[PDB]
RNA sequence: AACAUAGGUGACCGCAAAUCCGCAAGGACUCGUACGGUCACUGAAUCCUGCCCAGUGCAGGUAUCUGAACACCUCGUACAA
RNA sequence: GAAACAUCUCAGUAUCGGGAGGAACAGAAAACGCAAUGUGAUGUCGUUAGUAACCGCGAGUGAACGCGAUACAGCCCAAAC
């Protein structure tokens, strides 16, 4: 829930050093969608239902919705991934 | 043999009558899916999968060979004589390559050499090539 | 030497072709399909196609429609993509253009056509010069050019018709090597049709 | 006992109409014009035909909100996406 | 066919409309791109190759340059004057 919000040690990345605290972030920018096979194939190839196009896409989403926050390591200040919990409420 | 008996059995092959016909369902492989109970069974041939590979740089306008590996040559030299055309010293290198398409002419150095200890002039060579060959012998090629 | 009857017919608003535009095709509007002409509109497009005053050269104009649909629909089973299907969306592939130049040639059964090309007509149809010529005809058949547009019609029979022309061999095919695939290794027919 | 029917009722339309056929060129209605003719419901006569506009449908209006593309502006790209 | 099915596939197939010849059609580069001090009209055959490329990136689909052959053949206008 709220948590882990912490100074912890892993950093894995890139750049990286002894493990040292990051944060949590919970990062949330950056242009959404559309830079992948999609709006590049409907410009082409738009007659009555090529490709994928009817078909409901990227799956159907649940309840939750797993969960994003970069952890940057306070020092470097730059950092990686991990894995995404499905957490029902981020604070 | 069997098949040419076929006579004499009713229905060939599987027995039965009624026995199989188009079958199991689609054509060809069924699915590369889930149906129902008529194809399946937890696959991986594939697995990562478009079949073939290949490389875009890799058509025109992609290095190419010849490759020649530092086994032949000491097979050719000194162990037994071969083209006596070539020679010179205790032994001297060139073109011994199939082929001389171009961007090419390295040699790989695999197997036990020198042993000749043999000189080699060609395309650039790596660098298990270079030993086991300077060492006993052996040196700067096709600057 | 004809260069502005090249430049003129360039805006077709500019000025004086503009306003023979608009005295023009009101006549030619309220003419019917085939028609003929002494010269052609445009002296130096023919007499570069191929043209020149001369017994056995017969330029006619041509009227077309306008837009590129009229389209029958497809009867059941269009329920699918649909693929072949659809109404008023689709164009077809020949030109307002080829479609000039034969609806011309099934006028005068007897000539051929090296096609000239229209000149441009407004709110409706397009129009087309077409020249044509004669096959059995004298001095046709003695100036080596525009000869061989009669041999006397061993090979070249209908031209277009069979497609060779200008504006058809043209249209589907242009350019020579690269682009030139799924196109005229001769054409269409062969290198199943794009 | 079903359909039709006269009769009852509602709807659209002033004709370059409403309604309908055709890919188009064109066409039926129409040598017609609202006492018309199209589209529907009910189904002679007699006595009658209550309450409901929330949902759905149709129609009218609409400050404000939502509402596509062209053209316009800003960013981006020596251009473009 | 994809074991359903919509893109895809069957297939530019079947079938339809128009038309030529003894063969048609193509054809003398606004080409190629083994990138080169290189090739030199166009068909076709063999190969390149189930390769590049396409595609619910599923099923399926699918060239070309080049090379070895066959046969070789290059020219006429418009305009300037």
């Amino acid at each position: 829930v709220n948590v882990p919000k912490t100074r912890k040690t892993y950093c894995k990345g890139k750049t990286c050093r002894k493990h040292t605290q990051h944060k949590v972030t919970q990062y949330k920018a950056g242009k959404a969608s559309l830079f992948a096979q999609g709006k590049r194939r409907y410009d082409r190839k738009q007659s009555g239902f090529g490709g994928q196009t009817k078909p409901v896409f990227h799956k159907k989403a649940k309840t939750t919705k797993k969960v994003v926050l970069r952890l940057e390591c306070v020092k470097c200040k730059t950092r990686a991934q991990l894995t995404l919990k499905r957490c029902k409420h981020f604070e | 043999t069997k098949t040419r008996k076929h006579r004499g059995h009713v229905s060939a092959g599987k027995g039965r009558i009624g026995k199989h016909r188009k079958h199991p369902g689609g054509r060809g492989m069924a699915g590369g899916e889930h149906h129902h109970r008529i194809n399946m069974d937890k696959y991986h041939p594939g697995y990562f999968g478009k079949v073939g590979m290949r490389y875009f740089h890799k058509q025109q306008a992609h290095f190419w060979k010849p490759v020649l590996n530092l086994d032949k040559l000491w097979t050719l030299i000194p162990e037994d004589k071969r083209d006596q055309y070539l020679k010179s010293a205790s032994k001297e290198t060139a073109p011994v390559i199939d082929t001389l398409a171009a961007g090419y002419g390295k040699i790989l150095g695999k197997g036990r050499i020198p042993n000749v200890p043999v000189i080699v002039k060609a395309r650039f060579v790596s660098k298990l090539a270079e030993e086991k060959i300077r060492a006993a012998g052996g040196v700067v090629e096709l600057i | 030497a004809y260069k502005y009857l090249e430049e003129l017919q360039r805006k077709k608003q500019s000025d004086v072709l503009r306003f023979l535009q608009r005295v023009r095709v009101w006549e030619y509007r309220q003419k019917n399909v085939i028609h003929r002409a002494a010269r052609p509109t445009r002296p130096d497009k023919a007499r570069r196609l191929g043209y020149k005053a001369k017994q056995g050269f017969v330029i006619y104009r041509v009227r077309v429609r306008r837009g590129n649909r009229k389209r029958p629909v497809p009867k059941g089973a269009t329920y699918g993509k649909p693929t072949n299907q659809g109404v008023n969306e689709l164009k077809y592939q020949r030109s307002l253009r080829a479609t000039a130049e034969e609806r011309v040639g099934r006028r005068a059964a007897n000539l051929r056509v090296l096609n000239s090309y229209w000149v441009n007509q407004d709110s409706t149809y397009k129009y087309f010069e077409v020249i044509l010529v004669d096959p059995q005809h004298k001095a046709i058949r003695r100036d080596a050019r525009y000869n061989w547009i009669c041999d006397p019609v061993h090979k070249h029979r209908e031209a277009r018709g069979l497609t060779a022309t200008g504006k058809k061999s043209r249209g589907i095919n242009k350019g020579h090597k690269f682009n030139n695939t799924k196109a005229g290794r001769r054409k269409t027919w062969k290198r199943q049709n794009t």
